[PDB]
RNA sequence: AAAUAUUGGCGAGAGACCGAUAGCGAACAAGUACAGUGAUGGAAAGAUGAAAAGAACUUUGAAAAGAGAGUGAAAAAGUACGUGAAAUUGUUGAAAGGGAAGGGCAUUUGAUCAGACAGGCCAGCAUCAGUUUUGGUGGCA
RNA sequence: GACGUAAGUCAAGGAUGCUGGCAUAAUGGUUAUAUGCCGCCCGUCUUGAAACACGGACCAAGGAGUCUAACGUCUAUGCGAGUGUUUGGGUGUAAAACCCAUACGCGUAAUGAAAGUGAACGUAGGUUGGGGCCUCGCAAGAGGUGCACAAUCGACCGAU
RNA sequence: ACUAAUCGAACCAUCUAGUAGCUGGUUCCUGCCGAAGUUUCCCUCAGGAUAGCAGAAGCUCGUAUCAGUUUUAUGAGGUA
RNA sequence: AAGCGUGUUACCUAUACUCUACCGUCAGGGUUGAUAUGAUGCCCUGACGAGUAGGCAGGCGUGGAGGUCAGUGACGAAGCCUAGACCGUAAGGUCGGGUCGAACGGCCUCUAGUGCAGAUCUUGGUGGUAGUAGCAAAUAUUCAAAUGAGAACUUUGAAG
């Protein structure tokens, strides 16, 4: 909606809000990131430190599918059970009939330990797990199975 | 429609006036204005005429009869702010003036009631005017400002 | 001439009305404008101001956050008031039976409260059963957890988050960020 | 007659004509603010034209009223004229410029039947 | 082979597009008229009226044409044609004018103009209220 | 508030009463002129413009912060630990409207150059404030609880 | 010097709406607030970034924290 | 002294100060068991008002789009002219009269190729200058008749 812009409001005023001294010009400081080491150095060091220079080692032909391992914290583990069956599993926290949670199907690689699952045994299947996450699972009476 | 409508309209109910604290108290005339003083008429068809002040009417006017037999000014009203009260005096306790009020001078040739009243009123007036000399001539003469007359330092 | 100590014709800087044209919110403001004026309870004046707040100034209040406010001693029977959205939380497993008054409940939040025996209430139903805010509890969400706040006051040695589109190695982890490359922040 | 009103005060009856619109033909009289750096009118030098200011705004109790004391309502037809049936002391009707001559007699005859003052009753009138 | 592209060609349907200084350079005998040795460059230019019904005829003039008459709803539509602004111009009328003119505030004069008797315009006096100004006189320290 | 024995009255939270002339160009408006005083040509750059600085003989029409990709802050809206139908498919009154699967993007985890590892001692901590609410109080106030947020000291995760 | 009125590098079309820290212009009204020509860095001195000054949006609260001022007490200074 | 030094009074007058009104802005408040139906309304109270660059707000106008006024119009739309009238501080809106001949408005919203005095701006048109500068190199013309409305300039004859 061009009727709501300051351009409509600047009609009748000589400089269009750009100043009589500055005189809005083409590119007074350069184009793009011009002079980021010379005359834009203060801004760059203040707001984008680390911009210039190298760090670390290269990776020729990096495929991000190799580094696919989405993380599921323990406090969200029970969300992988459907809402309806979730309540009937928390009730009757059994050992001979404990839910199997295959977290790979849900789309996770590793299971982390943000913690405080209820004391209900669960058979948690995953590719990877942290040390704290399994010990909280086994504290509740469950077990971790490794899958591929 | 050329105009849509006023979204709501002002109410045409007229508001009553607030109670006013303005009581009508009687006028206090200037000290120089006592009945019997000779007045100079400052404005009107009788400009500059010397008249006799007889009564203060209830509408804040002065009832004058600059004796009609003398200078031809009848029983009439004048404004106290359009007269100059001189120092000359005549006696008034010989003329009856209760008959004259606001309704007397109400509008609605010359009525015979007014003509006969003038004869009664001036009959006692001219009798007392003859007492001291030169009033009749003074009342017939008309006042005017001469060259070198400064009313701010003149006395009447 | 007058030697002005303060700026002349300065607006207060506080919202006197909601920015929204929500018709239903405008007559929640109308109800609580009346209650604020005709009742001396400080609760009504607080609620009226909170109804003007923008979206970032009324962050969502979780049911887990509600459950924690009800664990204060003597606060388990109060009515929780949220002037904003009440969202759900799967981290909390046991939710108490309580009354919550809010502008909005998400579908997950409404189910959790009702299932635990409580009731979800609007701010007009609160006003009819707490005309002076009897035994209520005003909860506000975390205002400074917003992602835009990470970049506020960016500068050397400030520890703030740079405004950056892509993240990783080769992206502002070099000269200025470590001693081995010039200096460190 | 309309409702009683305070004596209408204008505070400025002279038209606010643009600076130098009496000097060049290309400058219309429609008011424009002088925005030049050296403009005497902008700088309010003595002896120059006045500029519209909010201080000239009319009293709210007499604003929009014509000297008849009515507010002008522009009317295109009889149905529009009816909106002022209960507002004859506050609003006077004006017939729109583009109403045909035969339609103006219908409006004028209806206006008399209800007491609405018409502010241009002589327009397009056959005599 | 298809799914892909398509400011060219052919045929279609459309638009919150432009509306004759716009929209293609070109709404029209436009890549025309015209300029350049040449490569090239390159316009301006739409609208009488429903219908020419495009003014027979008379008169003045060498004629162009004018004045009539007429056609037409209109000639305040006459192919110099829809409307017909401004700059600029003629006539008439009004006014002012000792080396500019034009402007602001106020009023005189002239011209012109709107509205209202079921109170409108302009005033005078008295008693008060608010704010002031200028005198007279009294009692005290 | 005053005066008055009351009744009431008053100059006490803002003007009333009486009277006259006219009822139209009379007042008023507009406009032209005259008179008194005042008034240098706009725009622009500039410390400074009426400038012996620059553009402007006049008039009409045209004539200059736009659109797009990506993004910051703020605001509105929908939903909300999720969210985004419109690449596609279905459908259609056919470039509309309506409906939808699987993905994908961003968010829900950080940190390290990386291999990697990966977030509760505790009522998800202690102290100091802190609106609101609760209790006792006519009230002042005292006590309890204290969300957001602010400071600080801790705990936890990655790196060293 | 001349090379079609063109010569210290012809003319024509295109790239091309070439770039310009430089010059000119930048079109309606009213209301409210309202500056800077100084700090640091820059092949920087007719330009930028930076801090400052300004507006807007507000937010948490509700008379505190305060203050281009004084007083009392207690320090510092090396100008007249 | 109508000069100089000094002293005492009176007087003059700024957009300054006091008081009042009115406009706007800001702030603090009142107002719901019909608020005598409009709560972004009505109202009470106090203070304040300079402004370039610049910011923000509220409005005015233009082309076109969705909706509505079963809106205006060949009994006259639009446009144009109008020292005629009215409303608005203003941008502007409205009305009367003249010309004209076919379409065009109000309001709620959407949209933008949306507002001109300048750019030695573009195109077009038009002025003052001004009936002015000028129409002066190349020796040179003249008389009569004819033609013709009209002959310095055509034709013929005669001369030079
Ligand atoms: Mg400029
Ligand atoms: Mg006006
Ligand atoms: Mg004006
Ligand atoms: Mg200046
Ligand atoms: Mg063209
Ligand atoms: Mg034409
Ligand atoms: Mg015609
Ligand atoms: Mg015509
Ligand atoms: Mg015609
Ligand atoms: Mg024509
Ligand atoms: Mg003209
Ligand atoms: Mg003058
Ligand atoms: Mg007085
Ligand atoms: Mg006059
Ligand atoms: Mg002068
Ligand atoms: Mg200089
Ligand atoms: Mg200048
Ligand atoms: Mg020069
Ligand atoms: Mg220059
Ligand atoms: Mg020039
Ligand atoms: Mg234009
Ligand atoms: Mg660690
Ligand atoms: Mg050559
Ligand atoms: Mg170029
Ligand atoms: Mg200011
Ligand atoms: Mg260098
Ligand atoms: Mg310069
Ligand atoms: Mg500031
Ligand atoms: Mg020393
Ligand atoms: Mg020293
Ligand atoms: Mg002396
Ligand atoms: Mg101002
Ligand atoms: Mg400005
Ligand atoms: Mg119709
Ligand atoms: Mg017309
Ligand atoms: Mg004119
Ligand atoms: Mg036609
Ligand atoms: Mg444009
Ligand atoms: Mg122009
Ligand atoms: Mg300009
Ligand atoms: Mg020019
Ligand atoms: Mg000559």
């Amino acid at each position: 909606p061009s009727r709501f812009t300051k351009t409509r409001k600047h009609r009748g005023h000589v400089s269009a809000g750009k100043g009589r001294i500055g005189k809005h010009r083409k590119h007074p400081g350069g184009r793009g990131m011009a002079g980021g080491q010379h005359h834009h150095r203060i801004n760059m060091d203040k707001y984008h430190p680390g911009y210039f220079g190298k760090v670390g080692m290269r990776y020729f032909h990096k495929q991000q599918a190799h580094f696919w391992k989405p993380v599921l914290n323990l406090d969200k583990l029970w969300t992988l059970i459907p809402e309806d069956k979730r309540d009937q599993y928390l009730k009757s926290a059994s050992k001979e009939t404990a839910p199997v949670i295959d977290t790979l199907a849900a789309g996770y690689g590793k299971i982390l330990g943000k913690g405080r699952i209820p004391n209900v045994p669960v058979i948690v299947k995953a590719r990877f797990v942290s040390k704290l996450a399994e010990e909280k699972i086994r504290a509740a009476g469950g077990v971790v199975e490794l899958i591929a | 429609s050329a105009q849509k409508a006023p979204k709501w309209y002002p109410s045409e109910d007229v508001a009553a006036l607030k109670k006013t604290r303005k009581a009508a108290r009687p006028q206090k005339l200037r000290a120089s204005l006592v009945p019997g003083t000779v007045l100079i008429l400052l404005a009107g068809r009788f400009r500059g005429k010397r008249v006799v002040y007889l009564k203060h009417l209830e509408d804040n006017t002065l009832l004058i009869s600059g004796p009609f037999k003398v200078n031809g000014v009848p029983l009439r009203r004048v404004n106290a702010r359009y007269v100059i009260a001189t120092s000359t005096k005549v006696s008034v306790e010989g003329v009856n003036v209760e008959k004259f009020n606001v309704e007397y001078f109400a509008k609605e040739e010359i009525k015979a009631e007014r003509v006969e009243d003038q004869k009664v009123v001036d009959k006692a007036l001219i009798a007392e005017i003859k007492k001291t000399p030169l009033l009749k001539q003074y009342l017939s003469a008309s006042f005017s400002l001469k060259n070198g007359d400064k009313p701010h330092m003149l006395k009447f | 001439g007058i030697d002005h100590t303060s700026k002349q014709h300065k607006r207060s800087g506080h919202r006197t009305a909601p920015k929204s044209d929500n018709v239903y919110l405008k007559l929640l403001v109308k109800l609580y404008t009346f209650l604020a004026r005709r009742t001396d309870a400080p609760f009504n004046k607080v609620v009226l101001k909170a109804l003007f707040l923008s979206k970032i100034n009324r962050p969502p209040v979780s049911v887990s956050r509600i459950a924690r406010a009800l664990k204060q001693e003597g606060a388990a029977n109060k009515t929780v008031v949220v002037v904003g959205t009440v969202t759900d939380d799967a981290r909390i497993f046991e939710f108490p039976k309580t009354t919550v008054a809010a502008l909005r409940f998400t579908a997950g939040a409404r189910a959790k409260i009702v299932k635990a025996g409580g009731e979800c209430i609007t701010l007009d139903q609160l006003a009819v059963r707490a005309p002076k805010g009897q035994n209520t509890l005003i909860l506000r969400g975390p205002r400074n957890s917003r992602e835009a706040v990470r970049h506020f006051g960016m500068g050397p040695h400030k520890g703030k988050a740079p405004r950056i589109l892509s993240t990783g190695r080769k992206f502002e982890r070099a000269r200025g960020r470590r001693r081995s490359k010039g200096f460190k922040v | 007659a309309s409702l009683p009103h305070p004596k209408i005060v204008k505070k400025h009856t002279k038209k606010f004509k643009r600076h130098h619109s009496d000097r060049y033909h290309r400058v219309a009289e429609n008011w424009r603010k002088q925005k030049g750096i050296d403009s005497v009118v902008r700088r309010r030098f003595r002896g120059n034209i006045s500029q519209p200011k909010i201080g000239y705004g009319s009293n709210k109790k007499t604003k929009f009223l014509s000297p008849s004391g009515h507010k002008t309502f522009l009317v295109a037809n009889v149905k529009d004229l009816e909106t002022l049936t209960m507002h004859t002391k506050t609003y006077a009707a004006e017939i729109a410029h583009n109403i045909s001559a035969k339609n103006r007699v219908v409006i004028l005859a209806r206006a008399k039947a209800l007491g609405i003052k018409v502010t241009n009753p002589k327009g397009r009138l056959a005599l």
